[PDB]
This record gives structure tokens, C-alpha cells and sequence, in this order.
């Protein structure tokens, strides 16, 4: 049930 | 009020003009779920998506950089994405022998799988398993991380979601993992397994069958907390099935570490600890 998001940044 | 024009110019036949307001744009989805909402509203989708069969590397990683933005926010938003229709273009991305177009698509695979029920569905029923249990042998350790994540994610859904992720033969490899001397693969794949027998009982069982127990067992022997934390969430999941499943976990010796770690100085490994000895009785 762990969830995860990444962002893409500069 | 300048988004529209932004929108626009990815069509732009100036090259320079089209990456100005991808990079732009790419940078505002990245600012929390309203200005997602924002940008979804300025029509980007559509235009994002087309950008998938872009044979422009450039244009490709910045595109992917935007949906990925785009897919951390909520579920709607991700189902969005979803319903634009990139998910065949991006997972097609799976077979790129161009490591970053791979991480990229990988991102954003991972975050579309970060939603619910729903949204996970659509990464199993677009295709993707079978490539990302492949991808777990990869060499390349940042692939091998990012393939990790969304098959976490896959499996941080229902147990229909969970089930597919076993189907597709993901857990002899994630077991395979648990003997890696790399402490940030070994935990992301303490996390998948975690992840997968969070599910029924049914889930459970494959995970002992596939041999997990022993491996477990060693780790809460470790002297690396985040590694002994994530070992523990794993058995302490396990510890939750049925009596058979209560009965495995006890004939691969884990009480006795249990009881070891019940007086752990780490207040989160204590109570696991506490909690999964209390699950056995
Ligand atoms: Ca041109
Ligand atoms: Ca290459
Ligand atoms: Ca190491």
C-alpha cells in the first residue's frame, strides 16, 4: 500500500 | 493567461520556440496539484502525447519530464494523463536502448502507477510487466531503481493489481535482490515485497513460496536500521495472513529475533518488532 512519486526538476 | 500560448508553440515548426515552452511548461506542472490543474486546462495533453513519437531526443525527454511532473498530482490528474492515451506510446519507451529516454519513461510510468486502483490498472492493461520484471536484471543500477518503484507502485494497489505482478514472475528476482550489497537496491526491493504481501493471503503465500522467509529472517540480523526497518514492515505483513502463513514465519526462526528487537533503541523498530511478535501470539 506505499506509494511513491518521483518530480522531474531543475 | 500566458499558458495557452505555451500550449501552442509545441506545435511550433521553431524548434527553439517548442523547447522554450516545454521546458516551461514542464517546470509549472511541477509546482503542486493546481498548477497541474492549469496546465491540464490550457490543453497541454493532447499536444504532450503527440510528442511521444517525437524521433527528437530532446523534445522526447521534455515531454516525458512534463507528463511525469503532470502524473504527481492526483489521481484525476493521472487518470488525465491516462485518458489522453499515453500510456502505449510511454510504455513502448520500455524497449529504448537509449538509457535516458529509459529513466524517463520510467518516471513517468512510475508516478501513473503512484495513483489508484484505476490508474494502476491501466499501467498492467497497457503492458508494461513484462518489461519491468525484465528490467530487474538490469546492470544498470539506476534502471534497475526506477523498474523497482513501479513495480512497487503496481503492487501498492488491490490484490487483482498485486496478483499480475506475481503473474508476470516478479518475485523470484525481487528475492534474488535480497542478497545485493547495494543498500538502496536491497531496500527498494524490501519495499516491493513489503508492498505485495500487504495483499490476501493468496499474495502472501507466493511470497513464502518463492523462498522470501529465510532471506527476512537474516535481515533483522542487520546493523543498518533502514535495511532491518524495511525487512520488518516485510515480515510483519507476511505475519498477517493466516495461520499457515503465522505458522512459515515462525519455522524460519523469526520469533527469536523478534523478541531480540523488542527493546531496539529505534523507537519504529521497536513497535514493528512488537507488533509482528504480537501477530504470531
Ligand atoms: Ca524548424
Ligand atoms: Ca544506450
Ligand atoms: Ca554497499
Amino acid at each position: 500500500k506505499r506509494k511513491r512519486k518521483r518530480k522531474r526538476k531543475r | 493567461s500566458e499558458l495557452p500560448q505555451m500550449v501552442q508553440q509545441l506545435n511550433s515548426p521553431d524548434q527553439q520556440e517548442l523547447q522554450s515552452a516545454l521546458r516551461k511548461l514542464s517546470q509549472i506542472a511541477s509546482g503542486g496539484n493546481e498548477q497541474i490543474q492549469a496546465v491540464i486546462d490550457a490543453g497541454a495533453l493532447p499536444a504532450l502525447v503527440q510528442l511521444l513519437s517525437s524521433p527528437n531526443e530532446q523534445i522526447l525527454q521534455e515531454a516525458l519530464w512534463a507528463l511525469s511532473n503532470i502524473a504527481s498530482g492526483g489521481n484525476e490528474q493521472i487518470q488525465a494523463v491516462i485518458d489522453a492515451g499515453a500510456l502505449p506510446a510511454l510504455v513502448q519507451l520500455l524497449s529504448s536502448p537509449n538509457e535516458q529516454i529509459l529513466q524517463e519513461a520510467l518516471w513517468a510510468l512510475s508516478n501513473i502507477a503512484s495513483g489508484g486502483n484505476e490508474q494502476i490498472q491501466a499501467v498492467i492493461d497497457a503492458g508494461a510487466l513484462p518489461a519491468l520484471v525484465q528490467l530487474l536484471s538490469s546492470p544498470n543500477e539506476q534502471i534497475l531503481q526506477e523498474a523497482l518503484w513501479a513495480l512497487s507502485n503496481i503492487a501498492s494497489g488491490g490484490n487483482e493489481q498485486i496478483q499480475a505482478v506475481i503473474d508476470a514472475g516478479a518475485l523470484p528476482a525481487l528475492v534474488q535482490l535480497l542478497s545485493s550489497p547495494n543498500e538502496q537496491i536491497l531496500q527498494e526491493a524490501l519495499w516491493a515485497l513489503s508492498n505485495i504481501a500487504s495483499g490476501g493471503n493468496e499474495q502472501i503465500q507466493a511470497v513464502i513460496d518463492a523462498g522470501a522467509l529465510p532471506a527476512l529472517v537474516q535481515l533483522l540480523s542487520s546493523p543498518n536500521e533502514q535495511i532491518l526497518q524495511e525487512a520488518l514492515w516485510a515480515l510483519s505483513n507476511i505475519a498477517s495472513g493466516g495461520n499457515e502463513q503465522k505458522q512459515a514465519v515462525k519455522e524460519a526462526g523469526a520469533l527469536e529475533k523478534l523478541e531480540q528487537l523488542q527493546s531496539h533503541e529505534n523507537e519504529k523498530i521497536q513497535k514493528e518488532a512488537q507488533e509482528a511478535l504480537e501477530k504470531l501470539q
